[PDB]
């Protein structure tokens, strides 16, 4: 999902670059140091904002979705979710799924 | 509105892949090094995984069905939205668990007392089923079989008909008019194109199938019959019904333990290469690494790497505390294994194969949302797994994968041996498989009342199997409920279709593969087309219907039975020339008493 182009939960809601992105993209398997067997929580991720964002947008703002029309102010019952979940890192994960 | 259940679902899905995930490894971790604490462990990890799944139910009932237009979304909710149970007074929600937990104990724990010897008692699978699949005294196994059902069937009994109004309340309650229809709700498909299917349907098509392989069963059970007359000299007849504690176990369920009563050819040694992947030093990872160069050489993709490290193919160095049954494990987050204690044989060799193409069905919808990482219908799940293996016992294979000699000659001796030791498995069956079903059909429904359920049990396995009541039986039996499947409550209509489908997906792969001889020699190897064709429609999980999935394999809509007797015309020919001066199919009037 990390280019210039790609779509998807990353590229809409976390993490965009534009189109014609001024330079590279690196990437590497970290098994061995941000999983661990209890469930690495530790890093988060946006799963759910309106709208879409602009590339380059680390927007930190946390407060609930809500989609339709409901009101929400916390709960999070029905139709409403907090907008963050956790990476369930592990080192017995298979490869797609490794940090 | 449809737009919600979507992000609904996102939320759903990245919650359960995880919490499926950290259970199922607990599950495991219990599995392989049992001790209390990993009991303990694995069942509070299970409870706190089901609490998930119900707690988000009631939360996908807020969702009208009916609204949705997407099917892919719709197929998540309706199996979320799914109340199965709760329906029920909770007096008889716990009643039923009672009655179920009562049913399984009753069945594991039956002690079965020898009246010669009565400090002496046996459980089922030790010494009980054992004299039903080795000895061949006529009395001693009618005692281990009339003594399982008049010591631990007659329990089951008043069990049985209390279990039966506490499921079709629930069932009902659930809007299906009984829990038969229930059960059969796996298969229904709806809206979709013309690949449309009714619950009511399976009943249809299994009756019109069944009786285009009844003319093959009648032959292999009077050929059967003939050589069980030189076993049991005259307590069978020429045109009797057998007597069920005759047929290799306490059911009669296959008839394969009859092989060296029954076999055609004995004097030629039905092939065997364990004795080679000794002689050739191979292991336990040898085995899986051969296995693993046929999916590669079909074109399916390899193990996933940290599988080799993660599964279990051996039991432990360590003398470990381990249930060494073969299990083909998916638990989330890619991570597949296998759980096995293998020791170095043929049979193993094709477990390897059978076991590995669980594994390589289960990666192909990994792409799938999480409730649809699934069969396309409960039967296709084993049916994937077995073609492999068929693939495997081929002798063309076993010298392609040097297990045979160049030099070793295949005669039709051995041919027929082998079809008939496949036959007494997969076709024996086919009459019990449905029959069984037809029976808690009828009793569901009520069209067999309690003052009939064993009347018409016994009138069932004289018209349907050909078999017979060794001494007679009343209301206070309950000779189905002596099994596994029917008093831990399991719907064995899978089997049935499962066994058809096999050889509708053998024979399609069979053509792609350009095979120029009879159906049964057939090896899925070096063929790309086959890997194709069938990669195809591994990855579709549950998204799209086994309606749907049949014609892109096979080219059919529907389950169709002649590939199975095309497997067999070569033994159904030599079955009729060994049956001329024979009698053909049984008498329902004889009785053995
Ligand atoms: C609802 O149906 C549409 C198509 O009928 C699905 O849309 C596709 O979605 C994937 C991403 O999941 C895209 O890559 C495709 O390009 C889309 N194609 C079309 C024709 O829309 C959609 O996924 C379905 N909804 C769900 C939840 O699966
Ligand atoms: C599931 O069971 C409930 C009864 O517990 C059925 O009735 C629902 O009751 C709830 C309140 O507890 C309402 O919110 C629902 O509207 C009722 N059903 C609906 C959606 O009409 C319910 O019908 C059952 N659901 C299924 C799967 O049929
Ligand atoms: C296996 O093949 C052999 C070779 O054809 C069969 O032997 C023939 O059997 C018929 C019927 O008895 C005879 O008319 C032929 O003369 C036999 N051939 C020879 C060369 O003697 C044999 O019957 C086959 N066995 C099976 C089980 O099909
Ligand atoms: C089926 O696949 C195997 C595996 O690639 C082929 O085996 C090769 O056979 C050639 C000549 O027979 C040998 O020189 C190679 O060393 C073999 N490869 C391996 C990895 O052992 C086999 O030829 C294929 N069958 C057909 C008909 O093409
Ligand atoms: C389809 C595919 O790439 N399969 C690979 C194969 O190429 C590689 O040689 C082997 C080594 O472990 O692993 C597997």
């Amino acid at each position: 999902q990390i280019a210039p182009g790609q779509t998807g939960k990353i590229a809409d809601y976390n993490y965009k670059l534009p189109d014609d992105f001024t330079g590279c993209v690196i990437a590497w398997n970290s098994n061995n140091l941000d999983s661990k067997v209890g469930g690495n929580y530790n890093y988060l991720y946006r799963l759910f904002r309106k709208s879409n964002l602009k590339p380059f947008e680390r927007d930190i703002s946390t407060e609930i979705y809500q989609a339709g029309s409901t009101p929400c102010n916390g709960v999070e019952g029905f139709n409403c979710y907090f907008p963050l979940q956790s990476y369930g890192f592990q080192p017995t994960n298979g490869v797609g799924y490794q940090p | 509105i449809e737009e919600q259940a979507k992000t609904f679902l996102d939320k759903f899905n990245h919650e359960a892949e995880d919490l499926f995930y950290q259970s199922s490894l607990a599950s495991w971790n219990y599995n392989t090094n049992i001790t209390e604490e990993n009991v303990q462990n694995m069942n509070n990890a299970g409870d706190k995984w089901s609490a998930f799944l119900k707690e988000q139910s009631t939360l996908a009932q807020m969702y009208p069905l009916q609204e949705i237009q997407n099917l892919t979304v719709k197929l998540q909710l309706q199996a979320l939205q799914q109340n199965g149970s709760s329906v029920l007074s909770e007096d008889k929600s716990k009643r039923l668990n009672t009655i179920l937990n009562t049913m399984s104990t009753i069945y594991s724990t039956g002690k079965v007392c020898n009246p010669d010897n009565p400090q002496e008692c046996l459980l089922l699978e030790p010494g009980l089923n054992e004299i039903m699949a080795n000895s061949l005294d006529y009395n001693e196994r009618l005692w281990a079989w009339e003594s399982w059902r008049s010591e631990v069937g007659k329990q089951l009994r008043p069990l049985y008909e209390e279990y039966v109004v506490l499921k079709n309340e629930m069932a009902r309650a659930n809007h299906y008019e009984d829990y038969g229809d229930y059960w059969r709700g796996d298969y229904e498909v709806n809206g979709v194109d013309g690949y449309d299917y009714s619950r009511g349907q399976l009943i249809e098509d299994v009756e019109h199938t069944f009786e285009e392989i009844k003319p093959l069963y009648e032959h292999l059970h009077a050929y059967v019959r003939a050589k069980l007359m030189n076993a049991y000299p005259s307590y069978i007849s020429p045109i009797g019904c057998l007597p069920a504690h005759l047929l290799g176990d306490m059911w009669g369920r296959f008839w394969t333990n009859l092989y060296s009563l029954t076999v055609p050819f004995g004097q030629k040694p039905n092939i065997d290469v364990t004795d080679a992947m000794v002689d050739q030093a191979w292991d336990a990872q040898r085995i899986f690494k051969e296995a693993e160069k046929f999916f590669v050489s079909v074109g399916l993709p390899n193990m996933t790497q940290g599988f080799w490290e993660n599964s279990m193919l051996t039991d432990p160095g360590n003398v470990q505390k381990a249930v060494c049954h073969p299990t083909a494990w998916d638990l989330g987050k890619g991570d597949f294994r296998i759980l096995m204690c293998t020791k170095v044989t043929m049979d193993d060799f094709l477990t390897a194969h059978h076991e590995m193409g669980h594994i390589q069905y289960d990666m192909a919808y990994a792409a799938q949302p999480f409730l649809l990482r699934n069969g396309a219908n409960e039967g296709f799940h084993e049916a994937v797994g077995e073609i492999m293996s068929l693939s495997a016992a081929t002798p063309k294979h076993l010298k392609s994968i040097g297990l045979l000699s160049p030099d070793f000659q295949e005669d039709n001796e051995t041919e027929i041996n082998f079809l008939l030791k496949q036959a007494l498995t997969i076709v024996g069956t086919l009459p019990f498989t449905y029959m069984l079903e037809k029976w808690r059909w009828m009793v569901f429904k009520g069209e067999i009342p309690k003052d009939q359920w064993m009347k018409k049990w016994w009138e069932m396995k004289r018209e349907i199997v050909g078999v017979v009541e060794p001494v007679p039986h009343d209301e206070t039996y309950c000779d189905p409920a002596s099994l596994f499947h029917v008093s831990n409550d399991y719907s064995f209509i899978r089997y049935y279709t499962r066994t058809l489908y096999q050889f509708q997906f053998q024979e399609a792969l069979c053509q792609a593969a350009k095979h120029e001889g009879p159906l049964h020699k057939c090896d899925i190897s070096n063929s790309t087309e086959a890997g194709q064709k069938l990669f195809n429609m591994l990855r579709l999980g549950k998204s799209e219907p086994w309606t749907l999935a049949l014609e892109n394999v096979v080219g059919a809509k529907n389950m169709n039975v002649r590939p199975l007797l095309n497997y067999f015309e070569p033994l159904f020919t030599w079955l009729k020339d060994q049956n001329k001066n024979s009698f053909v199919g049984w008498s329902t009037d004889w009785s053995p008493y």
